[PDB]
Formats: C-alpha cells, sequence, structure tokens
RNA sequence: CCGAGCCUGGUGAUAGCUGGUUGUCCAAGAUAGAAUCUUAGUUCAACUUUAAAUUUGCCCACAGAACCAAAUCCCCUUGUAAAUUUAACUGUUAGUCCAAAGAGGAACAGCUCUUUGGACACUAGGAAAAAACCUUGUAGAGAGAGUAAAAAAUUUAACACCCAUAGUAGGCCUAAAAGCAGCCACCAAUUAAGAAAGCGUUCAAGCUCAACACAAAAAUCCCAAACAUAUA
RNA sequence: GUACCCUAACCGUGCAAAGGUAGCAUAAUCACUUGUUCCUUAAAUAGGGACCUGUAUGAAUGGCUCCACGAGGGUUCAGCUG
RNA sequence: ACCUCGGAGCAGAACCCAACCUCCGAGCAGUACAUGCUAAGACUUCACCAGUCAAAGCGAACCUCAAUUGAUCCAAUAACUUGACCAACGGAACAAGUUACCCUAGGGAUAACAGCGCAAUCCUAUUCUAGAGUCCAUAUCAACAAUAGGGUUUACGACCUCGAUGUUGGAUCAGGACAUCCCGAUGGUGCAGCCGCUAUUAAAGGUUCGUUUGUUCAACGAUUAAAGUCCUACGUGAUCUGAGUUCAGACCGGAGUAAUCCAGGUCGGUUUCUAUCUACUUUAUUCCUCCCUGUACGAAAGGACAAGAGAAAUAAGG
RNA sequence: AGAGUGUAGCUUAAAAGCACCCAACUUACACUUAGGAGAUUCAAUUGACGCUCUGA
RNA sequence: GUUAAUGUAGCUUAAAUUAUCAAAGCAAGGCACUGAAAAUGCCUAGAUGAGCCUCACAGCUCCAUUAACACCA
C-alpha cells in the first residue's frame, strides 16, 4: 500500500564534504530557516496537504522564518519536497525596535536592517 | 547416476487446497540456490519465472543427450513441481468458485541457479548444450561458470563504485527525494531499481 | 463449495495503551487467547478480558511465568524446558495515583 | 511487540522436541537402539537389577527409551526384563558394559541383544 | 494504440527528453540541500 | 494489472524519469588509454 | 522493521541445538527457585521492579 | 385498437419508474458501513450544513502493544487553530481511472472485488487530441515580469594461412568393422602430426582439424514541414 | 451364465394391475441420422420402393389398405414461355 | 449452489476490511443447582436492536466449551415461566405454476446483433536441433520449448446504443489488405526433361457453371491458367429478396395434474419512406494450336523452354 | 629435582547453595514425601602435609 | 458440463451388523459314454484412500460408470 515514508537518520547525517559545497558551520549552526514552497499540495497525501498548513506555506514562494528546533524540523523533514529550506544569515544583527521597519529580505537569505534604495 | 534424473509432473500426494498465486515467489533476488554447492558449471536465471514439467523434460532429455556421463554430471537444483496452478475449464463466464488443479509449478527467482554440471571438462565443452537450453527456458537464463559468475558480479560492484552519477535509485528511493515513494513499491527500497516485476536488469546500478 | 467464513471482526485489542489514566473498572485490553496476562490491580473476566481494578496508569511489563501447580497443561511444558530455561509473559499493571483515603479532622470533642 | 528489542522475549517452542540404525558416520561413532535382557527366575533379583542399570544410565545421560518386560514361561517361571539403550561413545562402550558385569548379583545373565 | 492511450495494458509509450531529465535534474539539487540544512 | 506481468509493464512516468536519471554514466578517462604507450 | 536487543536476551546463552542431551527441570520446585532469581536480577527491559519499587567460633559450635 | 367493449363516476387512482421543476449575487460543501421480499428504494450511522456552548484538536518522542514487509496505534514537546459537546435538519448511501499491497480470471481485459493514497466529477498550463498521468489551486482590471510541468533516443555479424610420414588394420568383440559400430589401453618413431576432434567408407580408401616449419506483416490515404556544424 | 453359417430354449430367480399385441415404420415421430441399399439425376441433405437399437411406433391420443376430393404440403414426364 | 452464527488465510505488526474467494466448523453436550440478589466503571461486531465484562456491597460457601442461536404482537399458565428448519435465520402468512395472446413503466445500470477491450483458443513468423527424410538436423516435414506478430474463429468483459444502431444466406455493385490460388520475375531441390515441392519478389489483371440443402460450409457432376485466404456494422435491405431464424394458427414425439413448454421436427405467416445536408454521377490481359522439334534432356518411356505466326475468349471503347 | 597449587563432587558461596545416598508410591525412571553422610591440609597475609605436571 | 443414483464370488440377485444361493467351474457317483438329477467343497480386498467408534454397515475422500439435465441467439 502507500504509507507515510520513515526516512533513516542515516540520511540527514551531513558528511565533511558537505560542509565544503554548501557554507554551513557543523559546530555553531544557524538558529533560523527560511522555508519557501515551491512544489504544489495537490497530488500529494493528506499528511502533506496539512503539514503545508500547519508552518504556513499556504502560497508559494512566500518565505517564513522557522525554528532550528527537532519538532520543527520534523514537520521539515515531511514536506522536504515541497519546500526549500536555506538558513536565515544575518549580517548586521537582529533588528531593534528603531530598525524594524527598515528591513529587507534578500534574495540571498540575508536579512538587512537597513535597507535605502540608493547604489553603493 | 551421472545424469538428471526424472522429474515427475506431480507429488506422490497431490495438494488438496487449491493455494492463491502468491507471485512474490517469482519477483525480486532470489535467496535459495545462489552458489554452488559439488558442481562447476551452471544456468543462471537472470528474470524470474515459472517452470512447467515440460521444461524439465526439456533440460533432462537435451542435458543427458549432448554429454559424457563417464566424465561429467549434472544435479538439479530447482525442486519438482509443487505449486498448483488452477485452470477454470474452457469457455466458463466469470465466478462461480476457483478453478480446479490443472498441474503443478515451480517458482524460479532471479540468481537462482537451475542446474549444475562438473566433472573433468571445461567451460566450452559445456557452454554449448548450457546455452540451448537456457534459452529455452521462460525466463532469460544463462550459462556461468564459478569464474564468470564471480566475474559478472564483481564487475557490478565495480560498476556501483564508478559511476559519475550522483543520483542512484537507492539514494533517492530511501530518502524519499520527489515524493518519489509515491510511484515506487515498498519493495523497490530492496529491489533498489534492479528488478521490475519478474525481470531484471543488470545494466541498471 | 466454501460456506460460511462471514464472520465480522471481534473488535479485539488493546482499548488503554502504554501509560493512559484508567479508572477502575476500564477495560484495558480484550483478547480471544492469551497474549498479556495481568498483572497488578489487573483482573480477568470470563472471557479473558482485563479491566482495571484502581484508579491508575497503565504499564506494559514482561516477566517471569510462573504457572500454577494445578495447571498440569503449562506445569507439563515447564518440566520439559531445559536447566537454564525461564519463560516470560507480557503483563499489564496498573500503577495507582490516588491514596486509598486520607485522615480528615471531623470535630474537636 | 516485533519493532522492539522485547520482540522474543516470551518465545519457547524452540526449547522443547515436540514430535534408527548404528550411527557411525565419521568420527563420532555410537550404537543404535540397545535391548539389555536380564532373565532369572526371582522376580526380586530381576526388577531389582532392572533399575540399578537405569540408575546407572541416568547417571551417566545415557537415553533410556523403554524399560519394558517380556512374559514369563513356566518350566517354575523364568522372568525376563528389556532395558532399551542408545547411544555410546568408543570410550564408553567397554566401560559402560564392564560395569553391569561388575555387578550380576547371582546367576543372572546379560543381553546386548538388538531390536525386533 | 487499442483503448485511451495512457491507461490499460498497451499504452503509448512516452519518453524522457533533455527538458523533463534536467527539470528533475535541479529539483533533486534543491532536496539535497534540503537535507544539508536539516541536518544541524 | 499485476505487480507481476509477463510482459514489461509500462511504468508511471515519474518512475520512468528517475531510471532515465539514475542511468549508469562510466568514468570517462581525459586521454583515451589506447592513445597512450 | 526490527530493532536488536540491547541487552542479551533470556534463553540465549543455554540456548542449544540438542535438546535431549540437555539436562531439564523435572519438577515444579526446580523452575520456580531459578523463576524467583531471575526476578530480582535487574533487566534491560521494563519490569514490575521499576514502577513498584572467625576460626574459634567454628571450633566450638562443631565440637558442640 | 377485445386475454375481455365503450362511456361516465370513484379519480388530481397509484407509480421506489422516466421526464420537467422559472429572478440576481456570495459562502460552506464528495464515497466508512449496517439492516431490509433489499441491493433502481429507504431507515440508522458516517460525511456535509447552520446556530450555540465550551476546551482542547491536529502534528506528534522517549517508553509501550504475542505467542504460535511498507507502516500503524499510543504520544508530551513543537508547529499551529481548530476540535468536542449541544440544538435543528436536509442531501450523498447505482463511482471512475492511476500508483501501491493482494484476491478471482489467462501473472487477459478500458475485467471483477478489498485495502492505502491520489486525481476526477471545479479552474488553468502541459502529455497532439484528452474526466482519471504531470504542473497548479481562492477567483477582479493591466498592451508588465519571473517561473512550473513541458520536444524520444537508437543502425547492428569478413577472416586465418600453411601442411600431413610412420610402430600398426592397438587389442578384444565382430562376416570384417582398420582413427572414427562398441569396450579397454591410450604408449611410441623422427624436430614435429591425437592409437584421433568434425565429414566420409559394407569394411577399406579418401577429405579436413589439432602438429612442425613461415527480424518482421492487414484491410479508405504515408502522415506537421523540416534540420547532423554560431558558443546554456 | 450361453446361442455358434452370430447362432442351442438352452437355463432363466427380482417383482408389477398389466408388462406394446396385430399392424405400420427413419414417419409431420428428440437427437444420433445426408441411417443401410435400389430406382430416379451427368451430379439427389430432395422424391419413391424394401431392411429395423421405432430403448420417445402403435390400435376411437384410434391402427392399416383403397375410391373420390383439395386456391393443402412435397416429387416428377412432356410442352410452353424474357 | 446459496441466505444465520463461529475459527483460520487474503487482511504479516492497533482496530476495520470485500468476494458465486480459499479452508474448517456450529444449531449441542456435560457438570453444577447461591447457574442467588444487587451495583461503580467500561467493551461493543462499524447504526439501532441486541451482545459482552465487572470491583465494591447483601447473602451464602470455606460453570466448562470459539459458535452452540430467533425480536415484537398478550395471550396458552394461578403465578413463575414456556412456545417457531419464523433456516429466505432483523422474522409478512400459512399464497404456486404459466404467458409465443400478453400489457405498462423503465434500463444500454442489463443480455442477444454490431463496434470496442482482450488474446486463453485460433492462425502465422523466426529461434532451438530431438527425430523423421537410406546415410544426411535445415530438399522437405517436424517433438519438447522459446521469443514475436496478426485480430479470421470459439470465448470472456459489459464501455457506446433498448425516446430502435433491423439478421442468416442470396441478388446487385463492389472498396481494400497480401499472409499469392492463376498469370509475372528469381534462389534452393532428394531439380535430367515433364510434373512438382519450398522460399524471395509482385496486388496491374483474373479468379466458372451446375445437382441436393434456407444454408454459409460440405458432398458430388463438368470444367478452368486458377476456380485464393480475408476485412469492409459476420461490406451493402431509406438498392432488392425472405427460404432459414423471432411472433399470433396448427399437428407429431416427449415433459407436465393442467395452463403450457421443448430449441426437436414440419406446413402457413404485412419487409414502411415524396432525399434536406454531405459524398458521388464518362481517370488491356489470358488460354489454345502450329512452328522452333518430337529437338535439347533421357537408356528408354517420354518430353521442354526462348524467338516467330495464327486462332479464340473475356474486358474496355465504339 | 622444579613449577602449578589445595573449601565435601563443583563453585568470580562466605561454614552456604546445588549436585549425592537409602526407604515408601511408582514395571522402572521421574516427581514428591520421609530420612542420611558430608569439607576450608596443619602451623604464624606468610611458612612446611597432600595432589597435578615437567625430569632423571 | 451440472444434479441424481450406482458399485460384488467366474457372474448376478439378495440379506439392513453378521454375509445367504442359483448359475459358473473342481472332482468323484449312477450310466456303454455324454448332457441332467442329486450328494459335496469352493469361488465375496463387500469399487475404495484413512479410521470417530467397529463397519456391506457411514459421512468425507474418491476412480470408473448409470439416468435426467446437453439453457440461452
Ligand atoms: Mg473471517
Ligand atoms: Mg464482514
Ligand atoms: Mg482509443
Ligand atoms: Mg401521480
Ligand atoms: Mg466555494
Ligand atoms: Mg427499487
Ligand atoms: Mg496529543
Ligand atoms: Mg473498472
Ligand atoms: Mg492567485
Ligand atoms: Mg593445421
Ligand atoms: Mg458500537
Ligand atoms: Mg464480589
Ligand atoms: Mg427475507
Ligand atoms: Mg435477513
Ligand atoms: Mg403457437
Ligand atoms: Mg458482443
Ligand atoms: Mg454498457
Ligand atoms: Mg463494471
Ligand atoms: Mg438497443
Ligand atoms: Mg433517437
Ligand atoms: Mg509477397
Ligand atoms: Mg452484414
Ligand atoms: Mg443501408
Ligand atoms: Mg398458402
Amino acid at each position: 500500500k502507500f504509507t507515510r515514508s520513515r526516512i533513516p537518520e542515516k540520511v540527514f547525517q551531513a558528511s565533511p564534504e558537505d560542509h565544503e559545497k554548501y557554507g554551513g558551520d557543523p559546530q555553531n549552526p544557524h538558529k533560523l530557516h527560511i522555508v519557501t514552497r515551491i512544489k504544489s499540495t495537490r497530488r500529494r497525501p493528506y499528511w502533506e496537504k496539512d503539514i503545508i498548513k500547519m508552518l504556513g506555506l499556504e502560497k508559494a514562494h512566500t518565505p517564513q522564518v522557522h525554528k532550528n528546533i527537532p519538532s520543527v524540523n520534523a514537520k521539515l523533514k515531511v514536506v522536504k519536497h515541497l519546500i526549500r529550506i536555506k538558513p536565515l544569515k544575518l549580517p548586521q544583527g537582529l533588528p531593534a525596535e528603531e530598525n524594524m521597519s527598515n528591513t529587507c529580505l534578500k534574495s540571498t537569505g540575508e536579512l538587512v536592517v537597513q535597507w535605502h534604495l540608493k547604489p553603493v | 547416476k551421472p545424469k538428471l534424473r526424472f522429474i515427475e509432473r506431480a507429488p506422490l500426494v497431490p495438494k488438496v487446497r487449491r493455494e492463491p498465486k502468491n507471485l512474490s515467489d517469482i519477483r525480486g533476488p532470489s535467496t535459495e540456490a545462489t552458489e554452488f554447492t559439488e558442481g562447476n558449471f551452471a544456468i543462471l536465471a537472470l528474470g524470474g519465472g515459472y517452470l512447467h514439467w515440460g521444461h524439465f523434460e526439456m533440460m533432462r532429455l537435451t542435458i543427458n543427450r549432448s554429454m559424457d556421463p563417464k566424465n561429467m554430471f549434472a544435479i538439479w537444483r530447482v525442486p519438482a513441481p509443487f505449486k498448483p496452478i488452477t485452470r477454470k475449464s474452457v469457455g466458463h463466464r466469470m465466478g462461480g468458485g476457483k478453478g480446479a488443479i490443472d498441474h503443478y509449478v515451480t517458482p524460479v527467482k532471479a540468481g537462482r541457479l537451475v542446474v549444475e554440471m562438473g566433472g573433468r571438462c571445461e567451460f566450452e565443452e559445456v557452454q554449448g548444450f548450457l546455452d540451448q537450453v537456457a534459452h529455452k527456458l521462460p525466463f532469460a537464463a544463462k550459462a556461468v561458470s564459478r569464474g564468470t559468475l564471480e566475474k559478472m558480479r564483481k564487475d557490478q560492484e565495480e560498476r556501483e563504485r564508478n559511476n559519475q552519477n550522483p543520483w542512484t535509485f537507492e539514494r533517492i528511493a530511501t530518502a524519499n527525494m520527489l515524493g518519489i515513494r509515491k510511484v515506487l513499491s515498498p519493495y523497490d527500497l530492496t529491489h533498489k531499481g534492479k528488478y521490475w516485476g519478474k525481470f531484471y536488469m543488470p545494466k541498471r546500478v | 463449495k466454501n460456506l460460511g467464513g462471514k464472520s465480522s471482526g471481534r473488535r479485539q485489542g488493546i482499548k488503554k495503551m502504554e501509560g493512559h489514566y484508567v479508572h477502575a473498572g476500564n477495560i484495558i485490553a480484550t483478547q480471544r487467547h492469551f497474549r498479556w496476562h495481568p498483572g497488578a490491580h489487573v483482573g480477568v473476566g470470563k472471557n479473558k478480558c482485563l479491566y482495571a481494578l484502581e484508579e491508575g496508569i497503565v504499564r506494559y511489563t514482561k516477566e517471569v511465568y510462573v504457572p500454577h501447580p494445578r495447571n498440569t497443561e503449562a506445569v507439563d511444558l515447564i518440566t520439559r524446558l531445559p536447566k537454564g530455561a525461564v519463560l516470560y509473559k507480557t503483563f499489564v499493571h496498573v500503577v495507582p495515583a490516588k491514596p486509598e483515603g486520607t485522615f480528615k479532622l471531623v470535630a474537636m470533642l | 511487540y516485533k519493532t522492539k528489542p522485547t520482540h522474543g522475549i516470551g518465545k519457547y517452542k524452540h526449547l522443547i522436541k515436540a514430535e534408527v540404525r548404528a550411527i557411525n558416520l565419521g568420527t563420532d561413532y555410537e550404537y543404535g537402539v540397545l535391548n539389555i535382557h536380564l532373565t532369572a527366575y526371582d522376580m526380586t533379583l530381576a526388577e531389582s537389577y532392572a533399575q540399578y542399570v537405569h540408575n546407572l544410565c541416568n547417571s551417566l545421560s545415557i537415553k533410556v527409551e523403554e524399560s519394558y518386560a517380556m512374559p514369563t514361561k513356566t518350566i517354575l517361571t523364568t522372568h525376563e526384563r528389556v532395558v532399551q539403550i542408545s547411544g555410546l561413545s568408543a570410550t564408553f562402550a567397554e566401560i559402560f558394559l564392564e560395569i553391569i558385569q561388575s555387578s550380576l548379583p547371582e546367576g543372572v545373565r546379560l543381553s546386548v541383544k538388538e531390536h525386533t | 494504440i487499442p483503448g485511451r492511450q495512457w491507461i490499460g495494458k498497451h499504452r503509448r509509450p512516452r519518453f524522457v527528453s533533455l527538458r523533463a531529465k534536467q527539470n528533475m535534474i535541479r529539483r533533486l539539487e534543491i532536496e539535497a540541500e534540503n537535507h544539508y540544512w536539516l541536518s544541524m | 494489472s499485476k505487480a507481476v506481468t509477463r510482459h514489461r509493464r509500462v511504468m508511471h512516468f515519474q518512475r520512468q524519469k528517475l531510471m532515465a536519471v539514475t542511468e549508469y554514466i562510466p568514468p570517462k578517462p581525459a586521454i583515451h588509454p589506447s592513445c597512450l604507450p | 522493521r526490527r530493532t536488536p536487543p540491547l541487552g542479551p536476551m533470556p534463553n540465549s546463552d543455554i540456548d542449544l541445538s540438542n535438546l535431549e542431551r540437555l539436562e531439564k527441570y523435572r519438577s515444579f520446585d526446580r523452575y520456580r527457585r531459578r523463576a524467583e532469581q531471575e526476578a530480582q536480577a535487574p533487566h534491560w527491559w521494563r519490569t514490575y521492579r521499576e514502577y513498584f519499587g572467625r576460626t574459634q567460633q567454628l571450633l566450638e559450635r562443631k565440637q558442640a
């Protein structure tokens, strides 16, 4: 029959080759994902149509900050074929309440906290 | 007795209860009788199938025909036909029970040895009549040695290590990468894309 | 020729799993043969059902099967075992939550 | 449960064997079934020596299938008892036989006759 | 094709172009990166 | 149709694509070894 | 799916292929003494225990 | 117009059966089952709708669920916003294909029957056309933009040249079977040629070889046109 | 059981009220059956005449001949006529 | 054949899960006579009805078995209780046959015809050398099997059609396929010649008349260069026919108590349309005779090709 | 002569627990119930009585 | 093809467990001999695969066979 899929823990154990291809650190990892749905929930089972509603990814190509914790990551492991996961990197820090209204999330995955529309 | 003994159409006491067609004794790699025991040359099964009594008479007559019993011997590796296959009587409508037992059948999976040969003889004297028996079998078959069986197995081990394709079938199926387990079987995780039904793709990694 | 066999399912099996809070008299697991044997504060009906005797939390454990000596079938299975052999069965217990009552001050006489 | 490490903790039929010629295969040579006929005209001397060979076998882990008797013949009735033995090693064969020789009480005759 | 081209015993064959191979491959590389960032 | 048929059963197209993506690619050397002494 | 056992399983070291040559409990009291001793040994699974838990003196006595 | 006239009346007979059921706009909305002179139907459940009350619902982690495979159940966190109860009822209970596990049949069916999950009866783009495969769902205007799925690849069979004496028709068995009807032995000459590996003789003889030497076929008419070479 | 140019009454304990007789017969008569043979035709699953395993023929459910008769159903000679 | 209940498999691990699916069973028996009364909490055969389990308490003492069954109706009994193979087992009431004299409402939810799916059956082609063919696998045929293809058959399925897609053969006029029966061109032969047999190639042309039968088939008569296999809604009934096959009447044999039926035979039995639209309405083969010559070939008996000439026949055009 | 050493039969028992013996029910074994015999090799962790082995 | 019954000594009838008897053949006896009549024996895997009990003995299991049924165009 067609059931849900238990993906083994070996698949989510990154190799030291993988830390060189994608620019991640094993020690001190990132805190917040940027989840973006890139596939439809149609022609997918109902246990994936509801997980996508649980993460807020009902719209395609709309990013969403989620924590990098093993309970949010258990939901992202169900629908990893539907989404695209990238780390939210913060070149400057998290925005204060003065820099809250001048932020922008870039396509590199970084959240700049001062966003003028002037060239360098 | 250096000849293939007589294989009977049915057991001595016959099966009285009609068994369902477990077709899963054809699909997948074989586990019983995959290696050589007191022999040198054999007939490998490169695909699954059912041996009727007619195939056993083909193998028994046309191995004992072309043979030196003073220099060669042969043993069976497949059993006598035991699984009952029930045909309904001809020209009947559908339903009304299950048909009566007509004949018996051995299941043979892929990678199974069928007959074995031996004696003071090399392979070229044996590739003659073992490659003509292998062509009459209902599955794709092959005459193998002990040296050419372990060559074709160590070759596929070298195919599985050399390939520049970053994606294999096991990496994609066991991880459920594109959600691809919606179109695969649960058997395809241990089949790894090399077995499709009764058939066997040996060029596939 | 094959008539009969249209029996429905019994709907037996575990009604209250591991760690569930269970009051007294709750049927824990209905069975057909002895799959789970009773343990602490768990009784057996006539039809081998397992009901709970106290208010508590259901625990499933594995312990040593020592049958009754008047149960001549199992004793004759015990005395065929080799010398180091120990049988085990899955037991169902109820860990009783509340105490059976407190001492309350009624009146100063 | 099957998926748990405690699977098969309660299985027991592999500890119970629920269900002959001379076995000399390559080195481990052992007899088949034996019979030990003991005939004497005393029921006291035949019944009591039937116990001791059975007590000698039990103390040496030799398998005793039957310990029955064949009926008497009116000569004065000669009482005959059969003690069925299976399995002796090479070192055990001379030693297990010579003690039953070296304990025959009073004029009882031995036998290592066999089945049928 | 005997009846209903895409269903049944005898279907018309569909084949995999370079479009369909490259479309699955670039979806397989988003997936391999997904397994990386969920591993830490 | 059963899972084991006498003919080669037609694959689902998304199954047919990963049997085309995951095909064996042989290691091609830079210089052909018959062009080297 | 199967998960391997964590510690040693019971009836595993005494497990042989010969069951006629191995000596048995012939009785109920020989089994129960081994049964009571095994229930007191600590095990790696869940049990009931987890939730519901000179020389002159001998010479004088041997003379006496 | 006679298997029982015709007319009026009961009579607006009855029909689980067919047909029909008329302004506008929005919203929610699809498939467990059981009984039944019942399977063309209905009642109850399930699902659905509204209103109301409350507090948990879904996703889930360790631990846990029996002896003779994929998974599920249970389940705090966590992600989330729903669920249960109460009140009031209608309608759907004549499904299809695909993937998977099986059963029946021929390991036939666009076949039949269960289960798990999709899609369809709902829009759009693609697979030529196309209910069911793939992409994609929440609505409007635009003579903006980035994308998703998305175009079938293959073309295959040459081959040696030279040379051949001899113990002996090896014995046996056989009319005789000589290298070759059969069995046993299978040594031995010259540098090198088997007491013969294919043909050939009633049996012989002759020829060689081993040995030196140097995939496709059916019925109105094939079916885009075409194109190996300008930089992913 | 036995007939012996395949032809001896030459024996037949089972029972039923009685056990199909005369005649006719491949019939308008289940199938077998275009039954076996002759005449008819160059050629006959048609038509006519004889033989009976007609094991579902048959005596007012009437049996069998024959004279007449028929917009009845088949077959045929000769003539004739698009 | 079946209809209710239960155990096991399908349904491998919570529950559930169909089948005119596969296998076993049940409609009781035995022992008690506290097999007394009560009552928390639960299970539940996917509803309901029924079914289960049960602590405490009272009272005493110091049930087994998987199924082993049956609602309501108020009466039979003083009461307690008891009563169905209501087995079609959620149960009307104990009510049957038959319809071709049939009728109505419907259904392509559902059959016959046709299409379609499918290819078991059928036909074909290659692979394999067993064996036949004196010897000799492959001139020719071919066992066990194998891999393909076709869509003639017998079937299966039930997808279009029951507010009608009308049928067997025949007539008429045919269109097409080639897997070629004849004519053409070649290779092999166990091909001397003559006859053949087999394969490659070729669909331009051709493919008869009769007796019996409704017959397609089949047998037979006489021929032919040959009297091809098929497909086209088993081609074509708004072109025709109606013998068979489906009616209303009727005998005969049989089945039935009869009404009536057989798929058994036989005699008889209404075949409707004024054309709206599409489409369309003047695109040379063969045989025999003679000659070559009774030559080649053959030991003879026999007996040709090619070339040449003439007679015909059909077809097309006049 | 040297080495290993040494609790009743066995003990990573510390005077223990199993093994063990007889009697009765058992054809007998088994079970059970009644009974039965048992040891730290002696001297201050140490030394010398006994056993096992390697030697002559 | 489905429902239905059937299975016998050398062959058939029967017996409601146990197995009876007329033919068949085996001799002897009367007759010159041969058929009959006697007087005697025999010939039954009760068609069977297992045995719940014990089974022609009676249900599955069955292999032959006997009748009806051999629809529906
Ligand atoms: Mg069941
Ligand atoms: Mg059911
Ligand atoms: Mg089509
Ligand atoms: Mg009305
Ligand atoms: Mg809406
Ligand atoms: Mg109805
Ligand atoms: Mg929860
Ligand atoms: Mg269908
Ligand atoms: Mg939108
Ligand atoms: Mg050579
Ligand atoms: Mg319920
Ligand atoms: Mg009580
Ligand atoms: Mg009813
Ligand atoms: Mg009912
Ligand atoms: Mg009539
Ligand atoms: Mg049809
Ligand atoms: Mg239909
Ligand atoms: Mg259907
Ligand atoms: Mg119709
Ligand atoms: Mg119409
Ligand atoms: Mg051709
Ligand atoms: Mg027609
Ligand atoms: Mg017409
Ligand atoms: Mg008339």
